[PDB]
């Protein structure tokens, strides 16, 4: 009875997913802000993958953990085989799609991990963030403003399709996410943003005073 | 044989000689050595008819392979890198690659030339001309004076059917416009268009007016 | 007992493709129409194959990308051994039809996917267009007209047999599809068709305001 | 209890393959008469396997296709080992039995398919056609005048055990297994024969305006 | 518990034994006389393994037809190791024992076979005949006058223990078995000796009018 | 519940051996006394390892065939190794206990046999007889006088422990074997003894009319 | 050795000698050359007469293989692909193929001749003939001056024979014609209706009026 | 060494030498270099007698493996493929083949010589006779004269022992007739009725009336 | 060192010299060559004591090996051909082989010789004598003209021993009868009733002899 079997990993990964953090991800004017409570500055769940592709990631660190070194390790073979702009954020979605599909599938034990997957435009060129959300199962969907992962997302849902405008500022942007996470100081909070205006690298991490002067 | 190409404002030109020999003994009179693999990119091998058609036949190959992959054409840093790796993997003669680049900033700049070495390491012509083959040293010295005179598409045409008839001149195991029989040699020319042959008539005139001026 | 396995997964294949949304092919004058619902831009469930071979798919996006993937490679690779003209529909459609049916067999879980293959005639050729349906557990059948997969199948399947005409044009054949396809403008809708005019590569996407002036 | 497993896959085979079409084989004094129930000219269910061997299966086509390439895979492989007079119909439904029980007995699902096996005399020789029936577990069987095959076979079997003779015309053969299986013009049938007046190939494929004439 | 998996498959074994045809070795005084009920001439069940030793099976064709050319393919390797004298009736047997046993051990299904292997003297040599019986699950016996293979084998066990006479003629044990084989003519039998007078090929098969003649 | 499992695979272990036949060995003055019931003359249970090392088994003879054999060719490859006089019985008691308890264990239906080897002095050297038991589990025991295996051993115990005299001559221990296996001419049974007077090769056989003046 | 063939209006002709040497000595006097391997296509290796056979066979064997599992024949640009493989895979003396396009737009001009250098690259000849072997410059010269005479497959046999004679004349490892034994080149013509043996005859005639002219 | 084979009508025959030397220095006497490998089928190598030997016995052991597997003896076809095989995986000597075809349309014309060359080809003789060895050249020579006067089975035998002797009289690697230790070359005739070995008193008597007339 | 063998009736005789040298330096005095393998068989290696004693050893090993398996000693045709495939492995000194047949019809007619040339192929010898070794051909020069006068066991060992010594005579590698130190050659001699090693002292009673006479 395989419907069976597959009702209840959905149901482990379900329980599993949901005792954990919430982390979000918001689309603003300048690229893609990542927000998470993160009390342990020694782990980290918002990572980079390549020069204009984020990472976020909720659930079990040391299930993610491997997943990202993983897609880096593939970014950088993709890159150095074709070139530096081959690597995009659809083939990096599709190959933790595949990966998490084949773990659910093969595996005694499935992934209790969410992924989101952000890109943004390349230096002097216009065009609108892309945001992936990579559930448990293999599923893949395309968010054009919002992903929220992690613990009871339904409140932080609401609070975020209300009151939400595009084209914000960073500020804005921020106090936005943490009045949707709250619904909170330096400390238990990790900041990450993916800007578009650096040249080559666009992942920077706020940490500090920064981020305090930000709040 | 020899195979010339220069650039020209808006485009680039290619052409190569119609001979192929063991030793002393002449063996084809119509070979082709010139063959377009892409919708912006031509190559050419200094050989027999057969090295060359399953070159640009692979190099076409792999080049559909991955347009179809990912839906979108490769850039032309990442055209280069795939090439190199076929080249390296051969070994031998060595290919000469032309083509244009739609995404460069200036359009009036966008003609590339790409020749490979012994060693099978690849460089970027700025002079803006290169000959291969047992007669490229006559073709460059003869480019090298005679490309003051280049203005638009049809200039450079000429003055590389005059260097493939200054290559011939020189070396016996090149051949020049055959009068008798009516074989006279292939050109490519690439522009924003695309890559398009040149018809035999057009090429038959110029040889017959650089034959009438030489006399 | 085999029995009660075999029918627990054709149910649970049955149910996995009843949830995706509905694609349906036409067989028009000029070859053959793709219509699909595709909400995202970045996913495409309708691609291209070979020449004249077309690709279309409904259900788990990551299922049919790798059977999509995997076709393009053995079509590359089988024109490459033999010939250009050696991949035609019917092969692509036997080896989709044996690779669904081993996945049936000893897979864990079924692919919850369906297949259509469509082919067109040569450039200066006469011939009728053949379209192949390939369902889940390696069933292989031919469809004269049309082909309708995913979701509730049965009303399209009505509103499709009522009202066909063959030899239409693109425009009515266009309207005809998204009539059937309500029983819906340039967003949320993807159209594709193989051109049996083009000389070499038949397959083309039409998006954009294009799309609108043929609606 | 493998009993009950036997039980169960062997009613399993019985059901799948009773859900198939009919096919039937004839031997007349020409040779060996195949008729088959097709609506669809793309997919056969008769081919040829070797110069006197013939080939017919009902049931899915996908597991018989493959058995068929093997066949005629194993037939050539003999046939340049040895001799071409070396393969005979004996050695392929031998193998062909081999490989059905290795199938039913170690494979998850039992294959759901009827194979025939027919020779003929070589050329300027006299012997009798021989036919054998091979069964899903591996059963063989030798067949003097008829094999019936797939569907409700017992009111075909009866029509053909009455009003069968030997050494009659194919226009007569053809009409007595017509009427037999309707207890069916140009369209929905498949008609092939083995000529043994041919010199090499005996395998003839009947179609079009010569088979409606025959009928 | 193995000892409900053994009885089943004992079981298992003994139905499939029992439902196929009789096959009985007699020894006369120039040999071993082979009797069984073969309707089909393409079909046989009586072969030659070696020079002195021959072979005789019950059941289901392609089970024995494997372990008679495996034993043919290791008599002729150790034939051709050693010496021609080295093959005897005892090795063969001894290895058909440890296969059968293998298999009913091991594989899912065993084989519902019963063997027999008989050896005579070399030419010019006085030794009497040797007839061994290997059963399914590896067991092996002697049998120093007749062995019974197949079907309802007690009638003809008793029928064969009353009125059976050492160093008989070929005439009065061919009698003598059919008689026993009743409690059948030319064609449905088939018959095959081992002449002890013959030099180096003992096997002979007895068929058509000689047959009739015998009789 | 392994407790189960290993009581069921003891219970057909002992059931198989307490089947077979009844094989004694006693240790008289001048060796080591095999007495065995044989009706077959080609098939035999007592055998020969070594110069000093005999072999006698009960049960299966295609089970304890294979152990006599790998015995064999272990002593040899022992004896070749280092030197002759390295083989002793302790090692291949060791080696079949460590073989029988594997299979056991691992394997998925037990051995049914019983296993003894005995070794005598070499020649010229006084040393008491060793003899071992091996129980199909991995048991290893030594026993001072006299082994028992097959079938109802416990009467055959009892008429062995009374009036048995140790330095008895070899009549009078085999009237002692006989008498005990009662509770039996030249024929349906087998005798071997352990020469230690013998030079090199202490085996021995005795058969025919030799075994009657004996008895 | 030598073969040559050449076109003439409506197909093609090809023709080889009856020598085979071991450097100064002859080794055979009726050495074939020249087999047909295909409906329309026949094939010419220059060398031993069992190196050729196995050459046609093999090639024979391919394309069947082909033809029978996908129902169709090769294009004739495939049958070339398929050949330069074998050529690859052997590496030794060089092929020569002479076949018909029966898919050409032009039926006059659809006979084709592909030769194979010593790197094993295929070439198609424009020039209409081409000689391989040891004569192969004296019989190309030959044709040179005699192809103006070539209007008809008669005219074609007439030259070619005449080539082999000149060709034969000037090398002593070329056999010229044989009046003294009767043995005479060989010759295929292949034309719309298929390719087809040359009777001995009309060889036999042509090479008498051929040396009576030279006389 | 020498080995000639002669045909004539209804048959062939088959001699040769009894000589092996290492260098200078005789090292046998009376070696045997032909033997009998089937019914209808002598082969013979020209070198010492064991490599001879080892020859003839695996040939006759594949032979006889094929005949038992498959029930039919090879066709003479089939059965020079499988020594063609045998001879390329040991490359050394090289092997003469004569037999007898018994399905050749005429019987009178049934005798084959197949040779093979250094690279293994194998070659079927036209001319009547063959001789292989050291002085095959003397042999064929005096056959060339020889040969027209052979009719029937002993003038063959005649004239292949005046070829031995011419050849012994001029090669001193070739033994003449021993009239001193009664030493005569070994011949096999092979006719209808099967290959037979020719006693020596006629090959002695045939010798001596060769030396008488010699002189 | 030299071994020489001789036949006489009914039976045979071995015998070798003993000594060893490195080049010009004698390395031992009291070498061992012949060694007694087998009851009915003995063998001898010209070379070191190791070399023969390992050679020896590694024959007894295995030939017992097959005795204790298979319960019968090898025929005298198996015993050569396992032989055969030593040697074969190993490559050198080539080994001498002398036994009696038992199984031969005459038993004066049974004692066998065997030589292996330095390709590794066996030979069995007729002329009643053979020697190896580096004094080989003296010592069959010798035995030349004294095998006239063997007829019995010491007639042979006499002429055995007395070409020994006209080996020792010519050759400085081989040594004469030691009257000093009292060494000399051992002998084996082969009978009805086994091989048994010759006392020193008939030997040297035989050398004093011959030493004698030859003064």
């Amino acid at each position: 009875s395989p419907e069976q079997a597959m009702r209840e990993r959905s149901e482990l990964a379900r329980k599993g997913i949901a005792r954990a953090k919430s982390v979000v991800a918001l689309a603003y004017a300048g690229g893609v802000l990542f927000v998470a409570e993160n009390p342990s500055r020694s782990l980290q769940k918002i990572s980079e993958l390549y020069d204009r592709v984020g990472f976020a990631a909720a659930g079990k660190f040391n299930e993610f953990d491997n997943l990202r070194r993983g897609g880096i390790q593939f970014a950088d073979t993709r890159g150095y085989a074709y070139d530096r702009r081959d690597v995009t954020g659809r083939q990096l979605a599709n190959v933790y799609a595949q990966t998490l599909g084949t773990i659910f599938t093969e595996q005694a034990k499935p992934y209790e991990v969410e992924l989101c997957v952000a890109e943004v435009a390349h230096y002097g060129e216009t065009k609108r963030p892309e945001l992936y959300r990579i559930t448990y199962d293999g599923s893949i969907a395309d968010e054009p403003h919002f992903v929220v992962m992690g613990g009871t997302t339904e409140p932080i849902a609401n609070a975020l399709k209300e009151s939400y405008a595009e084209n914000a500022s960073l500020t804005d942007a921020l106090r936005i996410a943490v009045a949707a996470l709250r619904a909170l100081g330096v400390a238990s909070l990790e900041v990450a943003v993916l800007d578009a205006n650096r040249p080559r690298r666009a992942f920077r991490r706020i940490t500090g005073s920064a981020l305090q002067a930000l709040l | 044989a020899t195979i010339v190409a220069l650039k020209y404002p808006g485009g680039v030109v290619m052409a190569g000689d119609r001979r192929s020999t063991q030793g002393n003994m002449i063996s084809g009179r119509d070979v082709r050595k010139v063959y377009i693999t892409d919708d912006y990119t031509a190559t050419g091998i200094a050989g027999t008819a057969a090295v060359a058609v399953e070159f640009a036949r692979l190099y076409a190959v792999e080049l559909e392979h991955y347009e179809k992959l990912e839906g979108v054409p490769l850039t032309f840093a990442g055209k280069i890198n795939r090439l190199a790796i076929m080249v390296r993997g051969n070994l031998l003669a060595l290919p000469l690659l032309a083509g244009y680049d739609i995404h460069a900033s200036d359009p009036q700049s966008a003609g590339r030339i790409v020749s490979f070495d012994a060693a099978g390491g690849w460089n970027i012509e700025e002079e803006g001309y290169q000959a291969v083959g047992s007669g490229s040293l006559f073709a460059k010295s003869s480019m090298k004076k005679l490309y003051s005179q280049v203005t638009d598409g049809d200039s450079g045409l000429r003055v590389a059917v005059e260097a493939l008839y200054d290559a011939a001149d020189d070396d016996s195991a090149t051949g020049g416009p055959d009068l008798v029989r009516g074989i006279f040699p292939t050109a490519v020319i690439i522009d924003a268009d695309g890559a398009v042959d040149v018809p035999e008539s057009r090429i038959a005139e110029l040889a017959r007016a650089i034959i009438e001026s030489r006399s």
